[PDB]
RNA sequence: AUAUUGGCGAGAGACCGAUAGCGAACAGUACAGUGAUGGAAAGAUGAAAAGAACUUUGAAAAGAGAGUGAAAAAGUACGUGAAAUUGUUGAAAGGAAGGGCAUUUGAUCAGACAUGGUGUUUUGUGCCCUCUGCUCCUUGUGGGUAGGGGAUCUCGCAU
RNA sequence: GCCCUGGGCGCUCAAGCGUGUUACCUAUACUCUACCGUCAGGGUUGAUAUGAUGCCCUGACGAGUAGGCAGGCGUGGAGGUCAGUGACGAAGCCUAGACCGUAAGGUCGGGUCGAACGGCCUCUAGUGCAGAUCUUGGUGGUAGUAGCAGCGAAACCACACCAAGGGGCUUGGC
């Protein structure tokens, strides 16, 4: 439903698709603030981005790694989002990522497409 | 003649020839009886024919004889049917006296089928179906479905819904 | 020379991006000292949206349509040779419709003659749907008295809370123009007129430009003085046709194809 | 009735199968109790009245002691008792 | 009508038309000699060969019990008014909707059955 | 560029195949059956005045 | 009178169609070699630029709104967008998979605007009865078309 | 004569051995029937209640390398014909849709697409791909690895732990 989801893509970026894959993997699903918070966490090395498929720590039992270049331009690409919802009027606390995807650019380096949606939490219903 | 008439449009591009999946060879000749372009049917095969034609709701007996192959203008008579069933076909017999058994017999079929295609009457004094055919271009097809998004996008129902409520109970209970 | 021109727009592009960039920063660093600029700046720019571009009794509603006085009865039939969906449909009719009877098409009855007996059992509105495949794609409503009635389309037909027994409060929007309140007279006449607040049941119609979108939700307020809805399952959108003005004689607005071109006026 | 064929589709062939009455088993006679083994009563145990043309069998229950009524019922449906 | 024996009902496929990509299903005869396939061993794909052959009588026969005709126009179509039970009228894919409605028209009028009726229609 | 490209024909041959081909034209049925719309012709041959 | 793959200027092709046709439809250009020499890849937006005014997040990539436009599922990476390949949702299944014979279960698709035919009984009509006409050939077991009078009428149609 | 000395699971008045008498399972083997085609014969009109190049009856036959013969599917182009199809949508493409044929393939149902293409008798050939350590162009595992928090390949690529019988199908197990 476009009237309750916000949507960001980001095309030709530099980053590795590889762990640009690993890191919407291990945000695909949470919430805006969480996922955020999980980032900067990230950025501290506090917390690791599982690599399941293109690849052993305590921070992996949540084969983990800190890509700060991709995660980056994660968190650029979930705050243009955020900017979006706000413009849209939509509730930030409500918002988490259900949707997101990266694909292979033209090609040298590796290049890639990320689009992510977020779309708001259905609550308070009653008879 | 006839029979290189008959070979020629048989093994050398009859024109008004129609070849079915099954392999059965058409004629769409509106002058034949049936639609098989087979001997003895085709009617440029045979110097002698007899088939049934309408222009208006009257049905005419069409039939051609070597006196008129000469003036392809005056090609074939015809004569009003007697629509009548029962002295329709007496008419068609009588007219058709001596002539091929096969000719007769495809003559009278054809004038029963026409005959029973009346049934467009009676769809037509059936008439008021409401469904009413309509066709659907791709580019119209296009407009609505797009421009129907669009409009829904744009709406934010809920949003209009929930202002509509605030202000409705503001003074309403 | 193909390589020439994306060579020499490509490089193009990326320095108006830059541009943009570079005064759209300069402007809000400015901006953020002088806060009326950015009011003036707002004001002499206006977005231009296709909504702020359009391009520019009570005799009549009681004989033409149904009045508190007199509880109307619809009746509900379906197109000859009608399957599941249609009768799957008509469920949801009759869960929405107030009172509604159903009857098998009889396949003979003309129009005039089901209009006959609906007056001998005295029913307010003819109400039909109508589908080519297993799906529906148009409704229709008719006014026994006088005759008056409406053709719609049906599309994007979807199927998540569960209706309760109460009667779904009422609202319209977006019907300013003389054409457009008469589907709002006509869907306010043909849907329940008496609401049962108690339950926060309400049903919408929300036109935008020619579609209308027709749901149901609960609504609860909060203490911010803001009410929250979800969804209460069907989603349905129709579009008003034909406008006959009659049973079947003397269209007044029947919609052509050749429309649409002006891209405005969203009749 | 009078239309003439709009088609000549071929006739059937003089087919040589003349009816004949059915030929019952010995086993079953009239007074005789037949059990049901499919139908609204299956498993009821009914009484064999009378030979019906249509190759059924004319039976009641009877209907007073355990409620089938007169109906027709096929032989090879129906186990004759001694 | 005789009863419609299809000898084989399952599609024939190639040989690895499914192990490989770039063959097509289409059916082709394996020639090299060793080739499993050519020397029908047990268990592998059906072979086609003339004991396949469909009865004549029955041949060209939807389960409908009408033969297929193309149609393009009504003068095609009145062709089929000594043939209706024997044949129906397909209308070809190129068929312009305007073109639809006068077709199915005179089918109805004719009693001609349509194979594909209210194909790009719309009620 | 030295692939044949006209075939030698028997004059004899060519002249039965012109006699034939306008043999043919007296037929309303041959000429039917090449597509021509000869239906309402009042005569064939068609013969008309050398004032034409 | 004879030759003519160079030059200028013309008329044509059962010729080829951007991996073809001259190597070059936008090139003897870029490019490699001290050098003689070799030598490419690249056509199409959209009727027209009407080429996204304007708001908004980003040092920068470009995004989200908004609108132009027949279509943006045509946005200068632009006439159309399949495979090999890659990421997401869903179903299934788990030191392998692939195909054939027969079938269950799951999902899913078709599945007659067929609504008739026959004999009987009222009523209104015509090409039906009767009177009076016109018109085409040839001449014929015809065709076409008019003006007065009714329901002897089922000769057809509609009830 | 037998018993020790010289396929697995399994069995001992055997489920082992020799002989004797009956019940049964099957292969494309044989009988009949249902259908496709080849051959051989025959029927056919003062014209056929479907192309004498048509509609039929009868009997047998049907493997196959090289090779020979016959009947057809599809494409570029050309002569002819459909007073053909088509902005109310031609071609192409997609399609866990259907129909037709033994198949080359044709046809129709639904989505993108936009402007040309096709039913049939002939002529014409730069006419049909599964490979040629095949050419152009494109993309994967190798591999986020060797290597130089970040950048980042190359070779190779039909396919993926063992016991016995048999070069990596039979019977089983880490």
């Amino acid at each position: 439903n476009p009237a309750k989801s916000a949507s960001a893509r980001g095309s030709y970026l530099r980053v590795s698709f590889k762990n640009t894959r690993e890191t919407a993997q291990a945000i695909n699903g949470w919430e805006l603030t969480k996922a955020q918070k999980y980032l900067e966490q990230v950025l501290d090395h506090q917390r690791a981005i599982p690599f399941r498929r293109f690849n052993r720590t305590a921070q992996g039992k949540e084969k983990a790694r800190w890509p700060a270049k991709s995660v980056k331009f994660v968190q650029g690409l979930l705050q243009n989002a955020a900017a979006n919802a706000e413009a849209k009027g939509l509730d930030a606390t409500k918002l988490y990522v259900s949707h997101i995807q990266v694909n292979q650019a033209p090609k040298e380096s590796s290049p890639s497409h990320i689009e992510l949606v977020v779309t708001e939490k259905e609550e308070a219903v009653a008879k | 003649s006839d029979e290189i008439v008959w070979q020629v449009i048989n093994q050398s591009f009859c024109s008004h020839r129609i070849k079915a999946p099954n392999g059965q060879n058409f004629c769409r000749n509106e002058y034949n009886v049936t639609g098989l372009c087979t001997r003895q049917s085709c009617p440029l095969a045979n110097s002698k024919y007899a088939t049934v034609k309408c222009d208006n709701g009257k049905l005419y007996l069409y039939m051609k004889t070597p006196e008129r192959a000469h003036t392809p203008a005056k090609l074939w008579e015809r004569i009003k049917l007697s629509k009548n069933y029962t002295k329709a076909l007496q008419q068609i017999d009588e007219h058709l006296l001596h002539w091929s058994k096969f000719f007769r017999h495809k003559c009278k079929q054809r004038f029963t089928k026409l005959t029973q295609v009346m049934i467009t009457e009676r769809r037509l004094a059936l008439r008021e179906e409401e469904r009413h055919y309509v066709g659907v271009a791709p580019k119209v097809k296009r407009r609505e479905q797009n421009r129907e998004r669009k409009a829904l996008v744009a709406a934010k129902i809920e949003k209009a819904i929930e202002k509509e409520l605030m202000d409705r109970l503001k003074s309403g209970a | 020379n193909k390589l020439k021109r994306q060579e020499i727009f490509a490089d193009i592009k990326h320095e108006k991006n830059k541009e943009r960039h570079t005064m759209r920063r300069k402007r809000a660093k400015e901006e953020r000292e002088n806060p009326e600029l950015r009011e003036q700046r707002l004001k002499e720019n206006v977005t231009q949206t296709i909504e702020n571009t359009r391009v520019y009794e009570d005799d009549l509603m009681r004989y033409f349509n149904s009045n508190s006085n007199e509880p109307p009865k619809i009746f509900l039939t379906t197109n000859v040779n009608a399957k599941k969906s249609a009768y799957e449909f008509a469920n949801i009719l009759i869960e929405i419709l107030p009172n509604v009877t159903f009857v098998k098409r009889k396949f003979g009855y003309k129009l005039k003659e089901i209009s006959d007996i609906c007056i001998k059992r005295n029913f307010t509105d003819i109400v039909i749907i109508n589908e080519d495949k297993k799906k529906v794609t148009g409704l229709t409503f008719i006014h026994l008295p006088e005759g008056p009635t409406f053709y719609f389309k049906l599309s994007s037909f979807v199927e998540h809370g569960r209706p309760t027994s109460h009667i779904p409060e009422l609202i319209l929007n977006n019907f300013q123009t003389r054409l457009g309140q008469t589907v709002g007279r006509l869907f306010q006449s043909i849907l329940p007129q008496n609401p049962d607040i108690e339950g926060r049941q309400v049903i919408t119609l929300h036109n935008q430009r020619d579609y209308i979108f027709f749901r149901r939700h609960r609504y609860v307020f909060k203490d911010n003085e803001r009410v929250g809805l979800q969804e209460l399952g069907p989603q349905f959108t129709l579009k008003l046709k034909r406008l006959q003005r009659g049973i079947k004689e003397e269209t007044e607005w029947e919609h052509k194809p050749e429309m649409d071109k002006e891209k405005k006026k969203f009749y | 009735p009078k239309w003439y064929p709009s088609e000549d589709v071929a006739a059937l062939k003089k087919t040589r199968k003349a009816a004949r009455p059915q030929k019952l088993r010995a086993s079953l006679v009239p007074g005789t109790v037949l059990i049901l083994l499919a139908g609204r009563f299956r498993g009821k145990r009914v009484v064999y009245l009378k030979h019906l043309e249509d190759n059924t069998l004319l039976i009641s229950g009877p209907f007073k002691v355990n409620g089938v009524p007169l109906r027709r019922v096929n032989a090879r449906y129906v186990i004759a008792t001694s | 009508h005789p009863k419609i024996v299809k000898k084989h009902t399952k599609k024939f496929k190639r040989h690895h038309s499914d192990r490989y990509h770039r063959v097509a299903e289409n059916w082709r005869k394996q020639k090299g000699i060793d080739s499993v396939v050519r020397r029908r061993f047990r268990g592998n794909i059906s072979q086609p060969k003339i004991g396949y052959g469909s009865n004549k009588k029955t041949k060209f026969l939807s389960p409908s019990g009408h033969k297929t005709f193309l149609v393009a126009n009504v003068k095609d179509l009145e062709t089929l008014t000594m043939h209706t039970k024997t044949y129906a009228a397909e209308i070809a894919h190129n068929i312009s909707a305007k073109n639809r409605v006068v077709i199915l028209a005179r089918a109805k009028a004719l009693g001609i059955k349509v194979t594909n009726p209210k194909g790009r229609l719309a009620l | 560029t030295w692939r044949k490209w006209n075939v030698k024909v028997n004059h004899n041959e060519k002249r039965y195949a012109t006699a034939s081909a306008i043999a043919a034209t007296a037929v309303a049925s041959l000429v039917l059956a090449r597509g021509h719309r000869v239906e309402k012709i009042p005569e064939i041959p068609l013969v008309v005045s050398t004032d034409l």
